């Protein structure tokens, strides 16, 4: 939604799913998954973010 | 009583044990003179199999066919001696170490590097909370009731669920 | 003739490059130094054209990926049948895969995320799994 | 041995034991039709524990027999 | 000097001309083998095989069979030699028919076939000389 | 002066800031633990300084400190035991009657009932029986008083200290320069004109001052208390001219050249001594003379800083022929500038060194009564034979991680290795050929003899009844040996060992060393040891040479040393790193040392091993059943396992209690390993989904999230419990088969 | 031989197709991400099933996947 916000994740197929994540960036030029997610955890690639489309996160 | 178990107060096989202890260990001392540090050390040996047995007797435990104690784990509480007591121990303490641990895991979990303080331990925070798990039934019952002992369904899962 | 300056090892290719595909490898090299075989030990480039030959494309590649991360030299790589057909492997149009190139079609690419592929009980008995 | 060491050391080993025959006089006249790979990695799970099972199974079998008819116990 | 140098002259084939692997006495030695000799029909080539290692075989059986001890201990070495030979002819004409299916070159279904007679001529009848040698000697 | 000393001055602070910081080492690991892996990483990699810096000085420096630290760590195991022997053993007892007295120097405490592990080994003692050999090696030193063993503690404990302190001074205060360490010529010409030169010539006056009176006192029947204290050998010549009249000569005779002189104590009469059962003093005190004017002679071989000498550089390069292009140009720069080389050629050498004296110790006793000491000869004996396997193995894995890191074509052209690496398929197929070949024909013997004992066919097997396999060749070898003295060392009174051939040599109605007969089973084991041998050498090769590339990874080298595989393409690339040639290695290693063991104790126990009558009857422990019996897998299942592991079994209720314990313990670990080895991570990684799953629901989630051992890492768990598991088995079998004597 | 399917979650960062040793996988002009480019397997007759393009993947799950199907001598990794 906005820079900073909290989103839940709802990718089922993803390492965080259910969980918690903080917005880094959102691209407004079109782009289908535009909003850069990042959590806590490290997946077991060693990374810690995502791309994701505003309609797989919950937002609050 | 119970299964057929004699009390081994009265066991004929319990007593032919325990000679047989006392005589091997008389025969591997008759070879030392007698105040020697070995002679010492055997008969020490000696009085603490005849203390052992003798609180076996006295204890009231339940001998089998074989002359050895069984034990008896349904509940009876003639017999909570044998398991009921020292489980409840256990719970206790193993209760304690979990609970503190737990504690330890939410307390210093709220904190950027809450990683560098589990190979690192915070020694001052954590003697804090070791100290305060005599209380863990009491607390672990609160946070229950209090909905605070466990997480909400929304938490991580795999494709299926 | 052109070939790197090589000693002979019991590496290099074998009955199936005379039967089946044999591969070749071309560079040019600035100057004359010694490089690591992908099969035997050591051997050394000619200055200007060096021709080399494999029997299969991963060393090639993998040559090439020595050249370019060490020596900086560009490359060619070729596939020639028992026939005599020779075809144009490596550089398919003159730039490198990683480098993005007007005018290639993607390939194998779908349009939805690798969660929303269909069951195996929908696809079956049918030539297919889940990913066609 | 099929269940502890797995495939790349043993496809590396056919490899040269294909160089050995294709270098061979009086050899080279004798091909195979099937090029010689070694086991599949499930394949050769598959065949450590049919080994180990049939192994197993033949062991127990004669002890059992064995000791019961040795003894008539 | 230098004894090693890349097989053919080509550095990328997976061989080396070693004093072994090509110097006069390997050329020459198996360049007359029956195997690989010039002018020979492959029945030849077939029979001299066979003969060689028909004659070859029934010693192992003759001398550590399991009656090696008897009186009948060549005979027994015979004829299980001839029944390796038996199977062994039979292993090469599975092979002929299932390798060269779609008089010359050994490397052919009629050519292979000549081959496979002649070995089992020859090979029974190395093994018939090696027991008519050894029955009495 | 091309060799000179070059230091740098404080070259690293010292300070525990680092210590408050695991992983400083590595930059991967210096980010702090995200996942346990973080954990193992940082143990896997403390001492892989190569991986953390690109600098050869400053992986130089460490190696040198680490050295520095194993010296204090050795210093202080020898402390250990010898003051163990001083306070807690029955040492003093053991000297006045070595035969009948058990050597033990270990007490454990009465806590569980744990105080029946106190043998009743004798002297008025108890205590754990030990099998160190460590009674025998003292007295082979003239200890014959606790002070002394006490001191000996004492310094072992300030060269610790001084270790230690020279270790860390020559990291933090005074560092070498790299120019220091690459001087391979003066390195070598100070090791053995020195360390192993002046080390022999002053263990050879130790011997003829101290070890040879006092021994020859003890010999004779004195009691410890009425030997003169050592030092009583130095001051009055003539207390030593009654033992080796030559003494009263004095020091003259050496210069003036008349050596012979000296034959009362530098003899070489070989053999045994019949009191004690071991080597002569004597002949000990002239081997280790000669020894050290050898390695004098040798360490001024190599040219330092006077013309004289030799150029180890153009010794190698000199070296070349028509079959070998370049010859050994280049071995020099790869020795001199890569410790895997060299670490590789030492590991090697070590072990097989440590193999040649498990060999060599027990077929001469070299301390008095040890010979008849069975526990402590085969103890010994497998001691250094898996030392030697390990130090083997480590070299090959040395070898391989030198090829993958410090191995370069540009400098490696045409020269042996290029050579070697460009004919590595057909050493490979010959090996693998050989390996088969020895395989089929030995272990088929076995199985032939197996299977013709089942059929009732007992005349159709390789036995000496039966079609016979003689080693005619080790025969005729040790009839050579039986007449060499006096024909061909015709200076030698006696064969080097009795093991080839000669009397039998009894102490105390106890047979301490006898000839051995090879038979038909001598010649299958010994074939059977040549195929596993070949067939580790065969994995241990293919892993240091196919290390770089393969035809199924052409770009092996970029993947590292040690990784798990290339991915299931190409059918499957599982282990196809060269670690995972050493883990395979290693297992072949355990198995050829298991039954070079089993050979050994099996042999001896019924063919060497045994005790005497006043007549000179021979009795053995089997009673000789190895040449009938050795040769079916059948006869070793049932003479050897099943009858010799009667009493780990049965030692419940008695001091060798704690044998059983650790034979079972061992075969639980063993077949814990089972659990990694046949296991892949995919599984585990699930479960601990799962258990994470159950600890997040109650809110315990650790922040170092859990993680599957890696692959890698799963096999190299694997293989560690494996080889503790076995080896500890046979610990524990060999101890409570021979301590129950 | 095998399937390599690349799915529209890809952020064409290039890593599969540099980590790929036997040139199975290039880059094409795209639209639907910021970089412009998307992963594509236009000969996958060559690939041998490594799947290090897998691994050198950083989208939460491999926006490049790796099906082993059907093994011929290219994708069986066999010289011979
Ligand atoms: C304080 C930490 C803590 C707590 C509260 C729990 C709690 C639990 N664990 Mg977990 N577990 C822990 C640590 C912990 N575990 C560790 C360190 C390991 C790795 C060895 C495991 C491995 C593990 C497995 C594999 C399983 C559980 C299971 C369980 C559940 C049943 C109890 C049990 O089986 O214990 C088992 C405990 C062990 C096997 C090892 C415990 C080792 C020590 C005693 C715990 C750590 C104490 C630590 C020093 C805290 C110090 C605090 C201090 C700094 C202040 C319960 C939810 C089971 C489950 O899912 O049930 C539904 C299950 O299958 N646990
Ligand atoms: C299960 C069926 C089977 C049967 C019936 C036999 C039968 C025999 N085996 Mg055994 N064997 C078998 C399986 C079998 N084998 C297997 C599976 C193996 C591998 C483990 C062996 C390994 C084996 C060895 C290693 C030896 C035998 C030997 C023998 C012979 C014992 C010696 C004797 O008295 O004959 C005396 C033998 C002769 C007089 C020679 C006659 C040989 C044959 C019968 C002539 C006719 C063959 C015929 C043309 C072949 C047709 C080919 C094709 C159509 C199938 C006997 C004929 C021994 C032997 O042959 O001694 C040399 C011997 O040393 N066998
Ligand atoms: C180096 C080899 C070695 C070995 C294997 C042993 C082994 C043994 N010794 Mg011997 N000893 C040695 C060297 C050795 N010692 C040396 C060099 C000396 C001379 C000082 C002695 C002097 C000696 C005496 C005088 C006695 C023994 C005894 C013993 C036994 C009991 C030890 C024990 O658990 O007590 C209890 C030991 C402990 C509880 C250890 C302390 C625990 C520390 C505090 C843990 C700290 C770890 C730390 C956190 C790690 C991080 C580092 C930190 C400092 C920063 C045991 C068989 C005793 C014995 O046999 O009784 C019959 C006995 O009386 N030893
Ligand atoms: C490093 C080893 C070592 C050491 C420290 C000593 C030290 C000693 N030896 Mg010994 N010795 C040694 C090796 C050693 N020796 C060897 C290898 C041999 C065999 C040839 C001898 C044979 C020997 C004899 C036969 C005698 C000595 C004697 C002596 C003492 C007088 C030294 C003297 O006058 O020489 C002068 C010093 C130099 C030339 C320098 C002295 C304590 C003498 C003795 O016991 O009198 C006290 C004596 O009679 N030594
Ligand atoms: C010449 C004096 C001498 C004497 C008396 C001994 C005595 C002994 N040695 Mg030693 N040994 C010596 C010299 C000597 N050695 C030398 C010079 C070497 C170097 C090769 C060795 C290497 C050696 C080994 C490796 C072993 C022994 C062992 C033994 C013991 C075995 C029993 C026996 O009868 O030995 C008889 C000894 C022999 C028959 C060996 C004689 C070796 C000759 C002298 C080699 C000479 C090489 C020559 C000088 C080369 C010069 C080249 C140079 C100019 C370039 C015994 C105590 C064994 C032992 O103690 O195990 C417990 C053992 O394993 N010795
Ligand atoms: C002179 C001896 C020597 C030296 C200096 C080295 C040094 C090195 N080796 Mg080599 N190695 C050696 C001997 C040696 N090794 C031997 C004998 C073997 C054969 C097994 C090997 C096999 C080997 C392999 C296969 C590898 C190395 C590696 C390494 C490097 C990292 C080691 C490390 O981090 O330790 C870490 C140490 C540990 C984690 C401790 C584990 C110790 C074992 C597993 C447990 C011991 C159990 C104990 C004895 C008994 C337990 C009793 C039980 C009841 C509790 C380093 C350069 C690695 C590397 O990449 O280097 C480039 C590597 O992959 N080495
Ligand atoms: C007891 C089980 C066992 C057996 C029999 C083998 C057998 C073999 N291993 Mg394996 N291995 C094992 C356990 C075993 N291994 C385990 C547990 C491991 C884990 C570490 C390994 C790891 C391993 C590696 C890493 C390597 C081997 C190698 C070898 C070969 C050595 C060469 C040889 O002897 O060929 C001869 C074959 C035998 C002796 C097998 C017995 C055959 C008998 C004698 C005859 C059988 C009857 C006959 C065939 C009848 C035919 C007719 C019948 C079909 C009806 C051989 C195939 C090496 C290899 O292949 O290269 C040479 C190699 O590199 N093994
Ligand atoms: C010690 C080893 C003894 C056997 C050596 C065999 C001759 C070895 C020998 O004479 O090599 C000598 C040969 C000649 O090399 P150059 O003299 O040109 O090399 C000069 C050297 O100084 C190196 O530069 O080297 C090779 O060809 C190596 C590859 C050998 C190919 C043959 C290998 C056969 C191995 C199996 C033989 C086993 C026999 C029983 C062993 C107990
Ligand atoms: C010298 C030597 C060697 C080798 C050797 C060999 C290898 C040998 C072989 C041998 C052989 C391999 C022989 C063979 C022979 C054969 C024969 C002699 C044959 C004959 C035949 C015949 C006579 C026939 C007849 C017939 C027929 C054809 C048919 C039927 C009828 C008849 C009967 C007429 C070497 C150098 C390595 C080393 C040293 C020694
Ligand atoms: C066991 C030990 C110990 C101890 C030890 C010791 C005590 C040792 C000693 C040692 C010694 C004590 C040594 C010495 C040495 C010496 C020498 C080595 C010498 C040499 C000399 C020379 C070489 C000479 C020469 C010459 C002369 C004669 C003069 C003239 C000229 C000339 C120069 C030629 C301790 C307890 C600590 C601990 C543990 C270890
Ligand atoms: C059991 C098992 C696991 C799971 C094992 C794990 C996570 C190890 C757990 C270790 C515990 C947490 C430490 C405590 C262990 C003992 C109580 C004592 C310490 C032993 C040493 C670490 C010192 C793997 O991850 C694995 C991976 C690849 C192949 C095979 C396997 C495998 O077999
Ligand atoms: S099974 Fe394991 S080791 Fe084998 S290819 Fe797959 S990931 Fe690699
Ligand atoms: S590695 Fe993954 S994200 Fe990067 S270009 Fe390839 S498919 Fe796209």
């Amino acid at each position: 939604m906005d820079k900073g916000s909290k989103v839940r994740n709802l990718r089922k197929e993803s390492y965080w799913f259910n969980e918690i994540g903080t917005v880094v960036t959102i691209d407004k030029s079109g782009i289908k998954y535009p909003a850069l997610v990042r959590f806590t955890k490290v997946n077991y690639s060693g990374t810690n973010s995502t791309n994701f489309s505003l309609d797989e996160l919950q937002e609050v | 009583d119970v299964a057929g178990l004699i009390p081994c107060n009265e066991s004929p096989v319990f007593t032919k044990r325990l000679n047989a202890s006392v005589v091997k260990l008389e025969n591997r001392v008759k070879k030392y003179e007698a105040g020697s540090p070995p002679a010492l050390a055997l008969e020490q040996q000696i009085e603490r199999t005849k203390q052992r047995f003798d609180r076996y007797s006295k204890s009231g435990l339940l001998c089998g066919k074989d002359g050895l104690p069984h034990l008896i784990t349904d509940g009876r509480w003639s017999h909570s001696i044998e398991f009921v007591i020292p489980g409840l121990m256990f719970l206790y303490i193993t209760g304690w170490i979990g609970w503190v641990g737990r504690k330890y895991i939410r307390t210093v979990g709220g904190d950027t590097n809450a990683t560098e303080k589990e190979i690192i331990i915070d020694v001052p925070l954590a003697l804090k909370i070791m100290s305060t798990g005599f209380i863990w039934p009491i607390s672990a019952w609160q946070e229950y009731i209090s909905g605070t002992l466990l997480a909400d369904v929304s938490e991580i899962t795999v494709s299926p669920r | 003739p052109y070939s790197p300056i090589f000693g002979g090892s019991t590496g290099g290719w074998l009955r199936a490059a005379e039967v089946e595909e044999k591969y070749a490898i071309t560079w040019t090299s600035p100057k004359e130094q010694i490089f690591e075989m992908p099969t035997g030990g050591a051997a050394v480039m000619l200055i200007g054209e060096n021709l080399l030959y494999l029997a299969r494309k991963e060393q090639c590649l993998a040559l090439g990926t020595q050249l370019k991360s060490f020596k900086i030299s560009d490359y060619k790589i070729y596939r020639i049948f028992p026939s005599g057909e020779v075809q144009f492997l490596h550089p398919k149009d003159g730039v490198f895969p990683e480098k993005v190139n007007p005018g290639r079609l993607p390939v194998g690419n779908r349009s939805f995320s690798i969660g929303k592929n269909p069951n195996p009980v929908s696809v079956k008995f049918s030539g297919q799994g889940t990913y066609e | 041995m099929f269940l502890i060491s797995w495939r790349g050391y043993w496809q590396e080993l056919i490899e040269t034991l294909v160089w050995a025959h294709e270098r061979t006089p009086l050899a080279n006249l004798i091909s195979w039709k099937d090029k010689p790979v070694a086991l599949s990695i499930v394949q050769a799970r598959l065949v450590g524990l049919a080994h180990f099972t049939v192994g197993y199974i033949l062991t127990y079998a004669a002890f059992v027999i064995a000791s019961t008819a040795g003894k008539f116990g | 000097a230098n004894f090693i140098k890349p097989y053919n002259n080509d550095p990328f084939v997976g061989h080396l001309s070693t004093p072994v692997t090509t110097s006069a006495a390997t050329k020459a030695f198996l360049g007359n083998l029956p195997a690989y000799r010039a002018g020979l029909s492959p029945l030849l080539r077939g029979l001299e095989v066979g003969m060689a290692h028909g004659y070859l075989l029934v010693g192992p059986f003759d001398k550590l069979g399991p009656l090696r001890n008897s009186e009948i201990a060549l005979l027994s070495g015979f004829l299980s030699a001839v029944g390796l030979i038996t199977i062994l002819t039979l292993c090469l004409t599975i092979y002929g028919k299932v390798s060269f299916q779609e008089n010359k070159d050994l490397l052919t279904e009629d050519g292979w076939s000549q081959f496979t007679s002649g070995f089992l001529v020859g090979a029974f009848g190395g093994a018939g000389f090696a027991y008519l040698t050894l029955l009495n000697l | 002066t091309k060799v000179k000393i070059l230091v740098e001055r404080d070259a690293t602070a010292t300070s525990f800031e680092k210590w408050a910081k695991p992983g400083h080492f590595s930059r991967t690991l210096a980010k702090g633990p995200k996942t346990t892996t973080w954990i193992w990483n940082l143990h896997a990699d403390a001492h892989d300084f190569d991986s953390q810096t690109n600098s050869l000085e400053d992986v130089s420096r460490k190696i040198f400190s680490a050295h520095f630290g194993q010296l204090a760590v050795i210093f202080l195991w020898l402390s250990g035991m010898h003051f163990h022997g001083a306070y807690f053993s029955n040492y003093l007892a053991w000297l006045n009657n070595p035969t009948s007295i058990k050597p033990s120097a270990q007490v454990v405490w009465p806590i569980v009932g744990q105080e029946i592990l106190n043998a009743d080994v004798g002297g008025n003692f108890q205590g754990v029986q030990i099998t160190s050999g460590f009674f025998q090696l003292w007295r082979a030193e003239g200890i014959t008083s606790e002070i002394q063993l006490y001191w000996t503690a004492i310094g072992a404990l300030v060269m610790s200290g001084l270790m230690l302190f020279a270790g860390w001074f020559h990291y933090h205060k005074a560092a070498p320069k790299l120019e220091w360490f690459q001087n391979a010529e003066s390195m070598l010409n100070h090791h053995l004109s020195i360390l192993l030169g002046l080390g022999c010539l002053s263990w050879a006056g130790h011997q003829i001052h101290v070890a040879l009176p006092i021994n020859k006192l003890l010999d004779a029947g004195v009691a410890p208390q009425e030997i003169p204290l050592p030092h009583e050998f130095l001051v009055n010549r003539d207390l030593i001219a009654q033992l080796y009249p030559s003494f009263s000569k004095g020091l003259v005779p050496f210069f003036s050249g008349n050596w012979s002189e000296y034959s009362d104590f530098l003899t070489f009469k070989g053999g045994v001594n019949p009191v004690t059962g071991g080597l002569w003093l004597t002949d000990t005190a002239h081997h280790h003379l000669a020894l050290a004017v050898l390695f004098i002679f040798a360490g001024h071989m190599y040219r330092t800083n006077w013309g004289i000498g030799h150029s180890m550089k153009e010794m190698l390069e000199a070296h070349k022929g028509p079959f070998t292009g370049e010859g050994h140009a280049g071995l020099y720069e790869i020795l001199t500038t890569s410790w895997h080389a060299q670490l590789a050629i030492n590991l090697a050498m070590i072990g097989s060194l440590s193999i040649i004296v498990a060999h060599h110790m027990y077929a001469m006793p070299p301390y008095p009564y040890i010979a008849t000491d069975y526990a402590t000869q085969l103890s010994l004996f497998t001691h250094h034979v898996w030392i030697g396997g390990f130090c083997i193995v480590g070299g090959a894995a040395h070898g391989a991680i030198f090829m993958v890191r410090d191995y370069n074509p540009a400098k490696n052209y045409n020269n042996l290795l290029d050579r070697v690496i460009r004919h590595r398929d057909s050493i490979i197929s010959h090996l693998n050929w050989v390996s088969i070949f020895l395989g089929f024909h030995s272990f088929g013997l076995y199985i032939h003899n197996d299977t013709m004992r089942a059929l009732g066919r007992s005349q159709d097997m390789f036995s000496d009844t039966a079609i016979q396999l003689q080693p005619i060749f080790a025969q005729w070898i040790q009839n050579l040996h039986l007449l060499a003295p006096g024909n061909t060392a015709p200076n030698a009174l006696t064969t080097a060992s009795y093991v080839f051939g000669g009397d039998v040599v009894s102490v105390g109605s106890k047979i301490a060393i006898m000839p051995i007969k090879l038979g038909t089973a001598d010649f299958m084991v010994h074939h059977i040891h040549a195929f596993t041998i070949h067939v580790t050498a065969l994995i241990l090769l293919k892993g240091v040479l196919y290390a770089r590339s393969s035809k199924l990874i052409p770009d092996k080298a970029n993947l590292g040393f040690r990784f798990p595989c290339d991915g299931p393409g190409r059918g499957g690339t599982c282990q196809v790193s060269a670690w995972d040639h050493v883990f395979l290695g290693l297992f072949w290693m355990y198995n050829s040392l298991s039954i070079v063991l089993f050979h050994f104790s099996w042999k001896m126990q019924s063919d060497v091993w045994g005790s005497v009558t006043p007549t000179g009857a021979v009795s053995h422990i089997t009673g000789g059943n190895f040449a009938q019996s050795a040769i079916t897998i059948n006869g070793w299942l049932r003479d050897f396992l099943w009858s010799q592991a009667s009493q780990v079994i049965q030692s419940y209720g008695s001091a060798l209690s704690a044998y059983g314990l650790i034979f079972l313990g061992a075969h639980f670990i063993w077949a814990f390993s089972l659990m990694f080895l046949f296991s892949g991570r995919g599984y585990w990684q699930e479960l601990i989904e799962s258990i994470v799953w159950a600890h997040n629901k109650i809110k315990v989630a650790p922040a170092i999230q859990p993680r599957a051992l890696s692959i890698t890492q799963g096999r190299a768990v694997g293989l560690a419990h494996y080889l503790l598991g076995g080896i500890g088995t046979t610990w524990a079998f060999f101890l409570a088969r021979i301590i129950s004597v | 031989s095998h399937a390599v399917k690349i799915y529209d979650t890809c952020i064409g960062c290039t890593q599969c197709v540099r980590a790929c040793p036997t040139d199975v996988l290039e880059m094409v002009p795209w639209d639907g991400c910021k970089a412009g480019q998307i992963a594509s397997a236009p000969r996958t007759e060559d690939c041998v099933g490594c799947k290090r393009c897998e691994s050198a993947c950083p989208t939460d799950f491999l926006s490049v996947r790796v099906y082993l199907g059907g093994e011929t001598t290219r994708s069986m990794g066999l010289a011979y």
